[PDB]
RNA sequence: GUCCUAAGGGGGGCUCAUGGAGAACAGAAAUCUCCAGUAGAACAAAAGGGUAAAAGUCCCCUUGAUUUUGAUUUUCAGUGUGAAUACAAACCAUGAAAGUGUGGCCUAUCGAUCCUUUAGUCCCUCGAAAUUUGAGGCUAGAGGUGCCAGAAAAGUUACCACAGGGAUGGCUUGUGGCGGCCAAGCGUUCAUAGCGACGUCGCUUUGAUCCUUCGAUGUCGGCUCUUCCUAUCAUACC
RNA sequence: AUGGCCAGAAAGUGGUGUUGACGCAAUGUGAUUUCUGCCCAGUGCUCUGAAUGUCAAAGUGAAGAAAUUCAACCAAGCGCGGGUAAACGGCGGGAGUAACUAUGACUCUCUGUAGCCAAAUGGAUUA
RNA sequence: GACUAAUCGAACCAUCUAGUAGCUGGUUACCGCCGAAGUUUCCCUCAGGAUAGCAGUGUCGACCUUCAGUUUUAUGAGGUAA
């Protein structure tokens, strides 16, 4: 055939020449698979001969960041708005909402449910 | 922020899992990742959904989701 | 496009999923008669918002060469054209041109009857407001041909001429003017273009009684020379783009009345006839 | 697809988020918010500052007439020229296709 | 598999099995896998910790220990008859025999033990 | 080598190049006034009909340097409150208004002491001599990763082994956080600001419900036995 | 059986072999009882199928004065095109309609207080 | 991964062989005269380098010029108190 080398495999698969590769990639391993399996091996810091950490482990960087918030006009506006017609339509939708055992909920709609759900009963109130 | 979670039965433990030590908000329809692929652990005891929000002009504090 | 205004112009001229309303260019040849000029003036009065008008003489014969038409369409972003001509063989001719991607898609000639032609100013009536879209009626048996011919083509291009701006809603005050095109299958048939104003009267029922009165212009045409589209270019022209605001249908996926995404499961019929229960010692006689 | 888009698709390079690609950064030393590029950007830091400390070897290798205040503009223009040449190559390939 | 298709956007789906002890959760997992992957025993509390079993490439099964929701109307006799506890570690097991004799028809007991003619539970035992 | 509250957007006012006639210096060419001026100027593109109370040029307002929402489009996602993207809506700017307009453009990277390539006539050498090919050296040119070549040497060891190096504190205790108000007082009294104990006010079931227990990286025990502390359960006194 | 599995530096070398499919060799599973979710066709298995598409050495042809250069030709394998141990894998179905056939795309729809059936039993709750 | 002469994830014996180690341990009389130092500047870092600076012995040159971690004067910065 052509050869079982990695270069021959790349030439057979028609990869772009000069593209960088992650260490450990082979016929059985893709880049994302190599990253996923290297996640399991992550977590050990880099130390010198005397045991002092010279490079910290992943997500243990010990460096204190600058926690600042920029001035922005987006902070003083309304993120979500709803109209009265849409509110009334949602109230009607909750009114003839019915239950069905063979239908499952996959993603809830982010709605102001306090303005849509019917109020409590008179005796409870 | 993160603490190292040790896993394994040997004396030498694997340390890839990180647990969040601060309160977190996970959002609606939250299903946790399985343990084999859960790197960041957000515990159920530190999850909050509501906050006491004060309106500066009206001087009213209301618990809001 | 260094300038922001030129960038805006190129972005407006760029192809879109939801296209802009079509622009019509009104132009005439080197020799164009006064009746043909009046007919183009009436059509421009009907469609003045989305039309541009040329005022010079163009030495163009569209059925021989249309490179100048393609150049004008590219320069003016016009996808419909009304071209006026006059000749000994063809005394008063309106050349309706529809184009696709700055190339000529199809063309059709109309021969106008000079004796029965009445302009809009010849009727002392209240006229259509500027920019208002008229209603359309196409009548006769000439437009129901199973094979695409001159009359079906004329119906399609008159529809594109009188479309205006598409809209999801309309006020009931925008139903006051109607354009009626009548033609019959048969020596050559006459395509009659009329405009009427609509008035409503009491009839004692819920539905109003409609009465019409002529608005102008009065045009009589004989359908002339032809240029049909190529099948491939016609296919690309009649391809319909899909709006992002319409959801691709997925099986067992829906949205309920509250906006929640709902999935449907199918249990199937329960068949316990193939189940053998345990032969316990207490159940054996 | 351009050369970068093909390379990113092959290498799994996700596009940057809109909060990440903002033209805004916090300068700690001045304690002020400044832009990464553009008018008065961080890429042209010190072009209008009163005191610039230079290296003796740097003006030794510097040609006559040029000053230290234009080196950042020179390097920015070089990067702009390289990016523009790559963009023109991509446009030529797309027009060929 | 229908649930997996409904959640095809995820990498997989997880199915956790819950119920009382000794209802058949580990047995259901083993039956669905076709292989004895979870420990099964008639004694309650065989499953003490949660266990992952990879059923398919996109389906995981989670075995859980048997739970008993507390209720003031539930008696130790009711819990024992539902199968919460082991009968070896209970005191005076003969007091629960009348509950069994009420729950089971008499002829079923007679055909099970080939014995008849008792008046009460102590005589039967 | 310099200069700029950036470009852009909206609204308003004005008309440009040029020619003629005039005005101390000023004389072809400086500034000013009038007339005539289809744009022959300027701005964008490459009209065979771009723009004149404007698309030109000056003023006013914004300059907030890339907003929010989406069960929708496309792609991706072992970090799935989804991200990027398209579309739509809302918001925003401006104007009296009709309206108008924005909420980016791009790109793998590495060498330049590098890579590829050309010429040498009157350049030198191929060492027994010469000629013709060829080859090396030296010199002088050309282009710049589309046509300038290239840039794929992984793990595991709980079967193990060797050479070494290691193994916060006169802290803590009984009384929450955030935000507002009052406030003796401290200050201030050419500014009347700023701190402030004591408090107070908002958020965090008619004796109910029991059908909402919310994640081990950090590990304790048991026996025997002695002593100490008081932050006292019991016995003594009050 | 001028065969398989091996061994040897080689050998006119040795073993299986004083052997021949009810045998030898290599595997997986592991008494008996129970037992083979449905469905293929992506990786892989193999194909007495077409191609020269990739294509070494030797050989062939042309140019030059020759070194040399350029062309075809090029076995096995690969590739292309077929049938599967369908092992791994992947896998909601059921009807259609129409694009013609290659990719389909679209529309509709799914919810017996101890019996019946099987060659006494209906079992792994296995002595 | 068991056994193969108390030796087994490759037995024992002799040799190459005084193999290699940047790692560990150690490194032998007296007196006298001087006598220290930690980003200064450049380079892809850690499993990195040079290099400035500080020192001792000898000399040689007219050991010639004098210089100085100091003050004052003139003038900057600080016009800041007053
Ligand atoms: N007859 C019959 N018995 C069953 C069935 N399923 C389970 N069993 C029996 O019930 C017992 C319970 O089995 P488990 O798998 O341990 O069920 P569980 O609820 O998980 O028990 P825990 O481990 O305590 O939680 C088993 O010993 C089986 O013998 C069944 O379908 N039919
Ligand atoms: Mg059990
Ligand atoms: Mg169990």
């Amino acid at each position: 055939g052509t050869g079982k080398k990695e270069k021959n495999r790349l030439l057979r698969e028609g990869r772009t020449p000069g593209d960088p590769h992650v260490k450990g990639e082979n016929f059985y391993r893709s880049a994302k698979k190599i990253k996923t399996l290297n996640i399991l091996k992550e977590g050990k810091p880099i130390r010198d001969s005397k045991g002092k950490i010279v490079k910290a482990a992943s997500f243990q960087s010990k460096e204190v960041p600058k926690a600042v918030i920029e001035p922005n006009r987006k902070w003083f506006t309304n993120t979500r708005v709803i109209s009265q017609d849409t509110l009334q339509s949602f109230r009607e939708a909750m009114a003839e909402k019915q239950k069905d055992p063979y239908t499952v909920l996959l993603k809830s709609n982010k709605l102001p449910m306090s303005l849509i759900r019917d109020g409590p009963k008179l005796e409870d109130g | 922020m993160f603490k190292v979670v040790k896993t394994g039965k040997k004396t030498h433990k694997k340390g890839w899992k990180r647990i969040v030590t601060k309160p977190t908000f996970v959002g609606p329809d939250f299903t946790r990742r399985p343990v084999k692929y859960e790197r960041f652990i957000r515990p159920m005891g530190l999850r909050y959904k509501k906050a006491n929000v004060t309106h500066p002009t009206l001087n009213v504090t209301v618990q809001l989701p | 496009p260094r300038n922001a205004r030129s960038k805006r112009a190129l972005e407006k001229r760029a192809p879109k999923i939801v296209e802009n309303p079509k622009t019509c260019l009104f132009l005439r040849g080197t020799t164009c008669s006064q009746i043909t000029q009046d007919a183009m003036n009436d059509l421009y009065a009907m469609r003045q918002v989305h039309a541009k008008r040329f005022h010079k003489k163009n030495a163009i014969h569209p059925f021989e060469d249309a490179t100048s038409l393609c150049f004008f369409s590219e320069k003016n972003d016009c996808s419909l054209m009304v071209f006026g001509s006059s000749n000994k063989k063809r005394p008063h001719t309106l050349t309706f041109v529809r184009m696709f991607d700055y190339k000529v898609l199809d063309m059709l000639e109309f021969y106008l009857d000079p004796d029965t032609y009445r302009s809009i100013s010849q009727f002392k009536t209240s006229k259509i407001p500027i920019g208002m879209r008229p209603m359309m009626v196409f009548a006769g048996t000439a437009f129901e041909s199973p094979v695409p011919n001159a009359f079906t083509m004329a119906k399609s291009m008159l529809i594109d001429f009188f479309r205006g701006e598409p809209s999801d809603k309309i006020d009931v005050e925008g139903l006051r003017f109607v354009v009626v095109v009548t033609a019959d299958e048969p020596q050559k048939p006459i395509l009659r273009l009329r405009v009427y104003g609509i008035r409503t009267k009491r009839s004692g029922t819920r539905l109003p009684r409609v009465e019409v009165e002529e608005h102008g212009p009065r045009m009589d045409f004989r359908l002339g020379r032809m240029r049909e589209p190529d099948p491939a270019m016609l296919k690309e022209a009649m391809k319909k783009a899909k709006t992002p605001q319409e959801e691709r249908t997925k099986k067992n996926i829906s949205m309920d009345l509250l906006g929640d995404k709902i999935g449907r499961i199918h249990m199937g019929k329960t068949d316990l006839s193939k189940l053998q229960t345990r032969k316990m010692k207490g159940l054996k006689r | 697809e351009t050369k970068w888009q093909a390379f990113a698709r092959r290498r799994g390079i996700k596009p940057k988020t809109r909060e990440q690609r903002r033209n805004l950064q916090y300068n700690p030393t001045t304690g002020q918010w400044e832009r990464k590029w553009g008018y008065k950007g961080a890429n042209k830091r010190g072009e209008t500052d009163p005191i610039i400390e230079v290296s003796a070897a740097k003006e030794a290798m510097r040609p006559e007439g040029t000053s230290v205040r234009g080196d950042k503009r020179r390097e920015i223009r070089a990067r702009v020229k390289k990016n523009q040449k790559q963009m023109l190559r991509n446009q030529r390939i797309a027009a060929e296709k | 598999r229908q649930f997996s298709v409904l959640h095809k956007d995820r990498k997989q789906i997880s199915v956790g099995l819950i119920g009382y002890p000794n209802v058949g959760k580990s047995s259901i997992i083993n039956a669905l896998r076709g292989k004895a992957v979870a420990k099964v025993a008639p004694i309650p509390g065989e499953t003490k910790v949660w266990q992952y079993v990879t059923l398919m490439k996109r389906i995981y099964l989670i075995d859980c220990p048997g739970i008993v929701p507390p209720n003031q109307h539930d008696t130790p006799e009711d819990l024992l008859l539902r199968g919460v506890v082991r009968v070896e570690n209970v005191e005076h097991p003969e007091q629960y025999i009348p509950a069994v004799l009420r729950k089971v028809k008499q002829h079923h007991m007679e055909r099970t033990y080939e014995l008849r003619g008792w008046k009460d539970h102590i005589e039967f035992l």
